């Protein structure tokens, strides 16, 4: 249920390539999708001889989603873990090679509120960090300014700072916000979340 | 088991003198791994000193060396190097190249080289 | 500096006895991350990797050790206790601040 | 009464740092007499460091200082210098400037500059 | 280092009465040469000039002070002791390898 | 005793100059000689000390010429420190100004005890002590002097050391040596002793 909706998420982004992700650095699954066909999936980690991974199968609608969940006792951070998926006749799919602890995709951010300054006039945000998360610290967000009829601002959030003030907002527009986040300490790395639940608010005129 | 770590270039400074440590490696892919300086002043414990990336675009440091410890490696060369300026007396330990794996543990360690900051009465 | 990871001193135990070493940090360190690791180190030897990743081992060590965490506390539990196993023990976890700490280590003594 | 000697250039250091110090003398003829460096480590007692002839053709030094500590001076501006290079922790003293007179006795100290080597940084 | 010459650690007396200080050396310093002196220092201030050339005194020196020397021992006598003399004393000597050496000093204390 | 032995010597080279000096370095005594009388005021500047006068005493010397002296009190006998001298003229004429150091003017007794030995060596060595009742003997340089002919040598010798070893000397020749003595000490200084008692020697042939 939570695995099917990010693992959409990254099928909307690069559907073609391979799509490899951890949620709490004691998992990962690479996944590809075609339009049945047979492969192999092979890994390698860190200098361990190469194993083989159980492939599983099942259809979107109509495409195929090849995925494999590796042993939890080979998802070790901070070593190369390369990765090969091979056709049933020999040639060559998939070859990559990661870090797990480079690959992670967190929840989206919830709890997200839109208010208005008590005297200034300016919209804050507020939200909090991914539920069921550690090391809310390291964490960076973006939140996504749109407004109505024909649109889009972009502002980066520094890590560990869960709200923003925004400024320069059309006077009586409808705005509407959201905020996702991503891991963004220096020997983590990964993907944006799914954005959150978004907000409207109205603004007062300039 | 193959793996061998071997450190080189310890030795007695002056405080306030300059040092600078080598590790060769073999038995292993070096340019895919982290490598760490770990220390151990006599009788004391072990304490981290400094962790590098494969390819060295990010390093850190324990927070009494900053400013003076500086990591570095040569992947083409197997090696990793600790360039030590100002040297004090409480930095006065047998230094440890480690070779960092799975969870960042440090699978394996050289014999360690000693370095003794000191001058005379 | 850094305060090191809190571990007892000292434990003792008779041979074939089991002992457990504790591992004392915070939500920012051990009970924050799994990158939680033990070392043995006998006298004018380098430390050796016996645990990593709160549980596993590596492939020559032996199964009478073992490790576990629980809060912000890891431990390591040594069943079937035997003289070799006299030495110095330390842990290690990645902390907050983009940074590795060791505990102050536990020296093992075999009655 | 009339003879002053102020001592200045001194202060915190990281051992192996330098430091130079200097000595205002007025009062007295000033290129007519020794002049000579005293140390106190604090709770300690007094230890000479260096000497220097009125001409300044002849400098001796405590053992523990030699290749370390320089000493000099500048007659024109009645001033001596201690040059304090590669400073160690024991090195950490209130250092006199003192004027060397009858028999080779100082009879005229300044206040005393603090000198202070250390790391700290716990 | 070059060791200090030998002081007694502390000496104390009575008001009136007269003390004396002890400076031991060897023949190559304080029993090789009459450049022996001595120094008194209060708590916090700059030392002071009592003795030069074993028993001269200069302008402004108590009487009360006086030194001597037999041997290889400087002498630093204290007579009529009193209240204001309460302070580190230190005798310094000339020695053969050209340098000058002080004593480890000396605390004399005066009770009531 | 001494003082005439030693004022004699001094007077044997320039005997027209002022001559100051010290024995002990707890006196000191300023010595000049004139053509026969003169009177004159003896004064001194010592460290700080505000200028005084010293008596001045006078006595013939044979060959009828007269010595005006004067011997520095023992408390002003300082060294260390300059002691600037002027020797004025009742006329008020100057005769001599000079500022000295008292540990620059030092004149020892002549060495004693030279001994002249051969070595199967065809060498001679010499030895001989330092000038009796005098501390400090470690930095007290010598110079030896080698005479034959009609025609001399002159060998300095480091200081603390007490003996030579001379070779290149002629064979079969009657050698006759002596040695004086003077302070070598960085922080002193002063003149040449008297020679000492000269011994003899006669050296073998090839």
């Amino acid at each position: 249920p939570k695995f099917e909706s990010k693992a959409a998420l990254l099928a909307a982004r690069g559907p073609e390539e391979l799509l490899c992700f951890t949620e709490r650095l004691e998992d990962l699954v690479c996944f590809w999708e075609e339009a049945p066909g047979q492969y192999s999936f092979s890994y390698q980690l860190e200098d361990e001889p190469w194993k083989l991974c159980r492939l599983h199968q099942a259809p979107t609608a109509g495409a195929v989603r090849f995925w494999c969940s590796l042993p939890t006792a080979d998802t070790s951070s901070f070593v190369p873990l390369e990765l090969r998926v091979t056709a049933a006749s020999g040639a060559p799919r998939y070859h990559r090679v990661i870090h797990i602890n480079e690959v992670v995709l967190l929840d989206a951010p919830v709890g997200l509120v839109a208010r208005l300054a008590d005297e200034s006039g300016h919209v804050v945000l507020r939200w909090l960090p991914p539920p069921e998360t550690p090391m809310t610290s390291h964490i960076r967000y973006e939140v996504d300014v749109s407004a109505g009829q024909g649109s889009v601002q972009r502002v980066e959030i520094l890590e560990g700072r869960t709200e923003c003030v925004l400024s320069n907002l059309r006077g009586r527009t409808r705005y509407t916000f959201a905020v996702r986040a991503r891991m963004a300490e220096p020997s983590f790395g990964g993907f944006w979340s799914a954005w959150s639940e978004p907000v409207s608010l109205l603004t007062p005129s300039d | 088991s193959e793996v061998q770590l071997v450190e080189s270039g310890g030795g007695l400074v002056q405080p306030g003198g300059s040092l600078r440590l080598s590790c060769a490696a073999s038995g292993f892919t070096f340019s895919s791994y982290w490598m760490s300086w770990v220390r151990q002043a006599p009788g004391k414990g072990l304490e981290w000193v400094a962790n590098i990336k494969p390819d060295g675009s990010e390093k850190y440091y324990v927070d009494s060396v900053k400013g003076r410890f500086t990591i570095s490696r040569d992947n083409a060369k197997n090696s990793v190097y600790l360039q030590m300026n100002s040297l004090r007396a409480e930095d006065t330990a047998v230094y440890y190249c480690a070779r960092v794996s799975r969870g960042g543990s440090y699978s394996d360690w050289g014999q360690g080289t000693l370095v003794t900051v000191s001058s005379g009465g | 500096s850094q305060s090191a990871l809190t571990q007892p001193a000292s434990v003792s135990g008779s041979p074939g006895q089991s002992i457990t070493i504790s591992c004392t940090g915070t939500s920012s360190d051990v009970g924050g991350y799994i990158y939680v690791s033990w070392y043995q180190q006998h006298p004018g030897k380098a430390p050796k990797l016996m645990i990593y990743d709160v549980s596993r081992r590596p492939s020559g060590i032996s199964d009478r050790f073992s490790g576990s965490k629980s809060g912000n506390t890891a431990s390591l539990t040594i069943s079937g206790l035997q003289a070799e196993d006299e030495a110095d023990y330390y842990c290690n976890s990645y902390t907050t601040l983009s940074t590795w700490l060791f505990g102050g280590g536990t020296k093992v003594t075999v009655l």
